[PDB]
RNA sequence: UUCGGAUUGCAGGCUGCAACUCGCCUGCAUGAAGCCGGAAUCGCUAGUAAUCGCGGAUCAGCACGCCGCGGUGAAUACGUUC
RNA sequence: GCGGGGUGGAGCAGUCAGGUAGCUCGUCGGGCUCAUAACCCGAAGGUCGUAGGUUCAAAUCCUGCCCCCGCAACCA
RNA sequence: GUGGUGGCGAUAGCGAGAAGGAUACACCUGUUCCCAUGCCGAACACAGAAGUUAAGCUUCUUAGCGCCGAUUGUAGUGAAGGGUUUCCCUUUGUGAGAGUAGGACGUCGCCACG
RNA sequence: GCGGUCGCCUCCUAAAAGGUAACGGAGGCGCCCAAAGGUUCCCUCAGAAUGGUUGGAAAUCAUUCGAAGAGUGUAAAGGCAGAAGGGAGCUUGACUGCGAGACCUACAAGUCGAGCAGGGACGAAAGUCGGGCUUAGUGAUCCGGUGGUUCCGCAUGGAAGG
RNA sequence: UGAUGGAGGUAGAGCACUGUUUGGACUAGGGGCCCAUCUCGGGUUACCGAAUUCAGAUAAACUCCGAAUGCCAUUCAUUUA
């Protein structure tokens, strides 16, 4: 008999403190990060609106897939020029409890790169 | 590997046939095992405890946690924070072989050995084994020791009752009395 | 009849205005002795009353003490001007507001029980009354 | 402070003024006893009795300018405290040396088919003089020195506690607690005999590069104590040590229940250590210890 | 697992010299005696004469003859 | 023996709820946070509650068992 | 013992910051970098 | 300790009606204290002290005791202050 | 309320200024003596009133508490 | 329908029980990889898709716990008065806590995949 | 008169803003930390039950229950489990020049403060940092010491002295 | 003065925390006491009884709650100055 954490429940606890200095408007939307053992998604926000202005994950059917971190990368720069195109340029990047390292920091150069200020 | 093998192969089925679980991933597994050996003696002398470490991980194969005393204790001359007793945690295929080792070698080397006890059940299917004395390893050496010792070994496994843990335990070997 | 402990040594006197907060029923004897006004009772009336009541009873049934005497009050020695601190305390007693219970009786006689409390109540420094169990 | 004269007068007039020094300070606290005195005396009078609590609040007044002005009596540095015993005891034959010759590589040989026996619980001193091989002799018996030819041989009941005439047993690096760690003793009794040669408190923390020889030598002592050897090799063992504690650590030694092999150009340490045997060098002679020292020494 | 800080660690077999069963196991020890082994491979081996299949008590029938009853010992002293 | 006691802190509230404040303006004085401070509004090194921009102060709960203020400019 | 100390730009040798230590802690002299206003710039300030 | 031979377990030999209280002895096993003994104190002047055995009376059985026998075999005595 | 003290059986050190528990008498045992005393030789007897802090370490420093001793507890 | 992400006082919860993984999320397979354990690839990080709804997870049932909670009455009390005035009473306004009827096993949004 | 007290912090008195006295009821302060500060990341306690060598009520170990019953250097109150509690890495913002505007207030003082500039610490970034969970840990002027100083320098240059 | 919005923990009330506290149920444990001791293995007082639970109280320095008033403020409304 042992009890094996739900890891999304102990990423939500890091998640809340995470967002306690976090939060995103119009002008600088939040750009939140989740992560699946199969997949990642990226969701730019408006907290204040409480709407995803633009989003993109590996399910798009334009990201042709690879290793889980090229994926990650293709999905930064997806979601980096769709938020160009709804003219966001500035973004606060919402790591959503997860630790800035590996796919996150993958997917969050790939969005440096392809446009977005952060 | 052939405790992991045993388990898997024979254990396994067997678990599943008698508890009548539905899908396999109710089989009881071996999740963790930790080593504990409590050494007091540490205040007198913090060499004791160097030796026990050592022992310790020798007998071990990985390098012990140095617990220390969460509360200072007029009763034992403890102060909080002293490093009083170890401790090591074995998962896969080390906790498999140190688990063999176990059942083989050194417990038919325990001193008068009549098995071990059948009663030491958390209730919720986790064991120990309480060793009176160490030199029962083969890797101890039986010299190196210049105070004989103790410990005690937690098998934690995801058993829900006492009962498949019982019966786990003494599918991987486990002379009961 | 004194607390084992106390958190102050010493208390304000305080005020006794209204009906008791809560214990004016008989709870768990048979007859009860209900004060119909507000007033200090100290320990030793207390134990006045109850050895009155035990003693005619000759020590059968049982008998409660629904109040105890948690507050202390102080006093200052003949020849003491004013100031200087409060006084040293000096005894206890248990804040009496009308409609109390102060005493329980059971396992006797109604005629038994009646003249019990009627002792105690002339013990006791306020009027009282008579009341049964509903 | 800088006085005209030798020695003598230094502690001639030394002690004269910690004395005068001494009985200023008993006079200064009998005056602050007396009025203490009678201040409790009116203290614990009735409260009726007005004038004397009056004058009990006028003598508080002269009582507290008095705490005030008395002088404090200087803390007496204090002695170094030795006690050396020998975990085991003594054999009859503790140490055997049988022709044994040595010669350091290109040089002449010190000594030819060199044979001696120590008794036990005897003080051997190993007389000579400058660059004669008395160091050498007491590396040799260690095993720094691989003897050239012969043998020898410690008894197995013998332990054998080494202090090196140039300190090369402390870390420099390390600190003084450090140094003297020791597997079979615990802190508190480490820094209790440290204490016990004055190193107190943080003095312990001290890296040994900063200490004085003397305070080194005092180290080199204490873990010759620690040892708790029953033959002890000493090599001038009083050299850096203050007059006082070289007293000290001749009248420890003479009462050790050990043998001793000590090398010492001081005339009084092998006094009070009470020399048995001396073994002159170079040239060889195992002789019973006497003033007749002095006959070798003039020759 | 971290690196320079764990005991040696390697694997070895052991065999039972009573009864020579055998078993492959990890050990901190080494010895110098080395065998063969399945899969066309080598490992140092750790003879041991004592193992569970030596062992009485997992074999379930004891070596000892349990001691006399006294009377019996009386019996073959007189005979009787 | 009794008789000390500190001057009073003058703690408390120092601005109505809808009163219009210029920024910097002192809102609630504390010890510990038994108000947070909600939009616009910073928490000083003693807890010390003032308005970051000018505005009306709203006094809110922030959640089932917590008090909270904001500035809102207009 | 804790002691008020002075902390002296190394550069300028200028006496710009007030501070405060435990001797029997920090036995050696403190050392920080601080900015130095004469110099405009962070520079080593040790204790005197 | 290959000194020591207590204590203990086992297994036995005898005598006796009988060996637990409570005999002696034997074999195996175990292997205690003890490293020459504080204040003080004893015997002995020659075949003596020391030391080595042997026999005997008592006695079914049972002595490190007692009586007796021989083997080997010393040191010291200046002197009578105490 | 003001002081003084709690260490071996008794009396006292040691406390200030942290390292290691002592002196005297007394007691027990053995000697000497015809016997007792004196004398001689051995041994025991306290975790320092107590509970917590400080320290690496407390008889020793800090805090409280419990005991015992002396004084005071009201003045024209 | 599932998965992200929010707003609203738990009426959103807790407990118990039931169903499902098509997708998705998960467990799950390993440590070669960046990275890591004051020891352990348990965690964190990485690579992958053998099996499972077993667990988490989502959906559903349930008022056992927690939560919300009307009306009436009462204590208290502002104002105006009275009395035998430590206390008590009267007029007028306000009006709890407790106790209960009852509510409630959430609702209001955005996005991606169906 | 004797005893007690004199300044600062916390609570109750204090009558639900604030303030409010008594020789009223209770406690603390005259410091501490070179990390017990800043930042980034990460973590969640106390006790209980059960099982387990020394080991015993109670040392360390394991599962479960456990919303705080712990901890927060230090009194109490307030606050904190989105941590302010705990661990680790790097560091010195325990910065310099200030400071809109507030609180408090007889004065002298005391308290908070966004924000600007300079030059930095941590972090990928957002951003946080002008000491510490908050509130005690302090003393006017005169006089003197030490350092810096593009200030003055009794005819002028220095000096002395400011 | 009315309307509106606020901050606060008093009266009252309450036991959700902390003290104080009554009775009942049960009992760890403690006290006696016997047998049997290896204090040890038990059987007992309706002896004292922790902790839990049921019922019932209590509080200036207790609070799951919580007024009436008073207080702060409104480019508010009426009157007034
Ligand atoms: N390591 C060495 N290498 C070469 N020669 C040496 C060495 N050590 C000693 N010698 C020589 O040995 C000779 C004597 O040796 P040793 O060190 O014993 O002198 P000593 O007896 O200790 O004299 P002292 O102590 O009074 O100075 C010296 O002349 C010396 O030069
Ligand atoms: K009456
Ligand atoms: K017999
Ligand atoms: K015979
Ligand atoms: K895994
Ligand atoms: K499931
Ligand atoms: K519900
Ligand atoms: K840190
Ligand atoms: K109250
Ligand atoms: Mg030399
Ligand atoms: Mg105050
Ligand atoms: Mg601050
Ligand atoms: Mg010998
Ligand atoms: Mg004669
Ligand atoms: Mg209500
Ligand atoms: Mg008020
Ligand atoms: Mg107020
Ligand atoms: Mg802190
Ligand atoms: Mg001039
Ligand atoms: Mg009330
Ligand atoms: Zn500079």
């Amino acid at each position: 008999m042992i009890t094996k954490p739900d890891k999304n429940k102990t990423r939500q606890k890091r998640h809340r403190r995470v967002r306690n200095k976090i939060s995103g408007t119009a002008e600088c939307p939040r750009l939140n990060i989740f992560r699946s053992n199969k997949n990642i998604y990226a969701q730019v926000i408006d907290d204040v609106a409480g709407v995803t202005l633009a989003s993109a994950s590996a399910l798009d059917k334009e990201i042709s897939g690879g290793t889980k971190t090229e994926t990650a990368a293709a999905v930064g720069k997806l979601v980096a020029e769709r938020a160009a195109e709804k003219g966001i340029k500035k973004v606060v990047f919402d790591r959503g409890g997860y630790l800035y390292h590996g796919r996150v920091q993958a997917l969050a150069e790939a969005a440096r790169e392809n446009g977005l200020e952060f | 590997n052939r405790l992991k093998e045993k388990y898997i192969k024979e254990v396994t089925p067997s678990l599943v046939e008698k508890f009548n679980y539905s899908s396999v991933m109710q089989t009881p597994k071996v999740d963790k095992i930790v080593i504990n050996m409590g050494v007091g003696d540490a205040v007198s002398n913090a060499k004791n405890l160097d030796k026990a470490v050592e022992e310790l991980a020798l007998i071990t194969g990985q390098k012990p946690l140095i617990t220390k005393a969460k509360k200072s204790i007029a009763g034992f001359r403890l102060r909080e924070g002293m490093p009083i007793g170890a401790k090591v945690t074995l998962r896969g295929e080390r906790m498999y072989e140190f688990l063999d080792k176990l059942v083989t070698v050194s417990l038919p080397r325990v001193r008068d050995f009549h098995g071990v006890s059948k009663k030491a059940f958390d209730g919720r299917g986790n064991y120990t084994l309480g060793i009176k004395e160490q030199l029962i390893f083969p890797e101890v050496d039986y010299d190196l020791v210049d105070k004989v010792r103790g410990m005690d070994i937690v098998i934690v496994t995801t058993a829900n009752t006492d009962e498949e843990s019982r019966e786990l335990l003494a599918q991987l070997g486990m002379p009961f009395q | 009849l004194v607390p084992k402990r106390v958190k102050h040594r010493r208390e304000f006197r305080g005020k006794m205005r209204g009906e008791a907060k809560g214990g004016k029923e008989v709870a768990f004897g048979e007859w009860g002795l209900q004060a119909t006004e507000s007033h200090w009772i100290t320990n030793r009336q207390i134990e006045a009353a109850r050895i009155a009541m035990t003693r005619y009873m000759k020590r059968g049934g049982k008998v409660w003490i629904k109040i105890f005497p948690h507050k202390s009050y102080t006093s200052k020695a003949i020849g003491v001007r004013m100031g200087k601190g409060k006084g040293a305390p000096e005894g206890w007693v248990s804040p009496v507001k009308r409609g109390k219970i102060m005493f329980e009786i059971a396992g006797v006689p109604e005629e038994v029980a009646r003249e019990a409390l009627r002792l105690a109540s002339h013990k006791l420094p306020v009027k009282t009354k008579i009341v049964k169990r509903e | 402070s800088i006085y005209e004269g030798d020695y003598y007068t230094y502690k001639k007039k030394y002690s004269e003024n910690q004395l005068l020094r001494e009985k200023m300070i008993i006079q200064q606290e009998k005056e602050v006893k007396e009025l203490a005195t009678f201040v409790q005396k009116a203290k614990q009078a009735s409260q009726t009795n007005h004038a004397l609590k009056r004058m009990g609040l006028e003598r508080a007044i002269r009582l507290d300018k008095k705490k005030k002005n008395l002088t404090k009596r200087d803390k007496v540095y204090k002695r170094v405290k030795m006690d050396i015993k020998p975990n085991r005891e003594v054999a009859r034959t503790p140490l055997k040396v049988e022709n044994v010759t040595f010669h350091y590589p290109g040089h002449p040989i010190l000594y030819k088919d060199l044979s001696f026996q120590i008794s036990g619980k005897e003080r051997f001193l190993v007389v000579g003089e400058n660059g004669v091989g008395k160091s050498t002799l007491l590396k040799l018996l260690m095993g720094i020195n691989i003897p050239d030819k012969g043998k020898i041989i410690f008894n197995d009941k013998t332990d054998v506690a080494y202090y090196s005439q140039e300190l090369e047993q402390l870390d420099e690096e390390k600190t003084i607690l450090e140094n003297v760690k020791s597997d079979e003793y615990t802190d508190w009794k480490l820094r209790a005999t440290l204490s016990n040669f004055l190193f107190y408190d943080d003095d312990v923390n001290k890296k040994v590069n900063v200490l004085s020889p003397g305070e080194k030598a005092r180290i080199v002592l204490c873990k010759v104590l620690l040892q708790k050897a029953n033959l002890l090799i000493l090599d001038q063992p009083t050299n850096h040590l203050d007059p006082e504690t070289q007293s000290i650590i001749g009248a420890n030694f003479n009462l050790f229940e050990g043998t001793i092999i000590v090398v010492s150009h001081n005339p009084s340490f092998v006094e009070q250590i009470g020399i048995n045997r001396m073994l002159i060098l170079p040239s060889g002679n195992i002789d019973n210890y006497s003033p007749e020292l002095l006959e070798y020494y003039s020759n | 697992m971290k690196q320079d800080i764990h005991p040696n660690y390697q694997p070895v077999v052991f065999m039972d010299s009573t009864t020579g069963f055998k078993f492959l196991s990890g050990s901190t020890k080494g010895s110098s005696e080395t065998v063969e082994w399945e899969d066309g491979n080598t490992y140092p081996l750790l003879r041991v004469e004592v193992t569970s299949d030596s062992h009485p008590f997992y074999t379930g029938r004891q070596k000892f003859t349990q001691a006399d009853g006294r009377v019996d010992r009386f019996n073959k002293k007189y005979g009787l | 023996s009794n008789g000390r006691d500190s001057e009073s802190k003058r703690l408390g509230a120092k601005s109505a709820d809808g009163q219009t404040v210029t920024g910097g303006s002192i809102l609630y004085r504390q010890r510990g946070t038994k108000i947070y401070p909600g939009v616009n509004v910073g928490i000083g090194g003693d807890d010390t509650l003032f308005a970051k921009v000018d505005g009306v102060v709203r006094f809110e709960r922030k959640g089932r068992d917590k008090k909270q203020v904001s500035v809102y400019p207009v | 013992m804790r002691v008020n100390i002075t902390l002296e730009c190394t550069s300028c040798k200028e006496r710009n910051y007030l501070t405060n230590k435990n001797k029997r802690n920090n036995p050696d002299r403190l050392e920080k970098q601080k900015y130095c206003p004469r110099e405009r710039k962070v520079t080593l300030h040790r204790e005197t």
